[PDB]
């Protein structure tokens, strides 16, 4: 039995780290509901 | 059960310990995760059931106690927070500018930000607080690293 605990509220926070980069990616989705890269 | 806003953890105790399998959002009265967390399983808040009511696995998304509720969209532009609740670790914002998934049926937002997959469902907020999204269905890139979509839902 799968059960839910309380982690936060949902806000911005100013001056959060900042960090991850911004790629453009080919993608394809299947009927699984998985990604793949189209290369 | 506790139905107040906000972000919460999904655990199971069918493994070694209380292992944390996915993340949600409670938002008015209704509970959002991805399929993968809960695979569209009852939940436990307390002594509260909650149901399953809406499903999808192709976009891998679930709602509990009533229809999807989170509409907000990427700009296309902008910064976002990866509201980030990883497994035994405090909910942690991670502001970034997300890539592009350029598929047959369209471009999708994506964050490159790599959690323990126990993360899938945190959500993703732009800076009026709104989520456009659920961090955890995406792909393994050249480097070996995790890029997941922003996977959003409509709202009926
Ligand atoms: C097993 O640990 C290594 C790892 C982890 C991930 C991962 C990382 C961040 C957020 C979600 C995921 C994730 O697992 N997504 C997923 C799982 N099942 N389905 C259908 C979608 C992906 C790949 N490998």
């Amino acid at each position: 039995d799968m059960y839910i605990e309380r982690a936060g509220d949902i806000t911005w926070e100013k001056d959060a780290e900042v960090t991850g980069n911004s790629p453009r990616l080919d993608v394809a989705l299947d009927e699984s509901g998985d990604f793949s890269l189209v290369e | 059960g506790e139905t107040t806003d906000g972000v919460y953890r999904v655990m199971t105790r069918r493994l070694l310990g209380s292992t944390q399998v996915g993340v949600g959002v409670m938002q008015e009265g209704v509970f959002h995760t991805m399929w993968h967390v809960t695979k569209g399983a009852a939940l436990r808040s307390g002594e509260g059931r909650l149901d399953p009511y809406w499903g999808d696995v192709k976009q891998d998304l679930v709602s509990y106690c009533g229809p999807w509720k989170l509409d907000a969209a990427w700009d296309g532009l902008s910064e976002v927070q990866l509201l980030a609740v990883p497994p035994g670790e405090r909910a942690k914002n991670i502001q970034t500018l997300p890539g592009i998934f350029k598929t047959k049926d369209g471009d999708i937002g994506a964050v490159a930000l790599d959690y323990p997959a126990g993360t899938s469902g945190s959500p993703i907020l732009d800076k009026c607080g709104r989520v456009i999204g659920l961090y955890g269905n995406g792909v393994v890139i050249k480097n070996g690293s995790y890029v997941s979509a922003i996977t959003q839902g409509k709202r009926e």
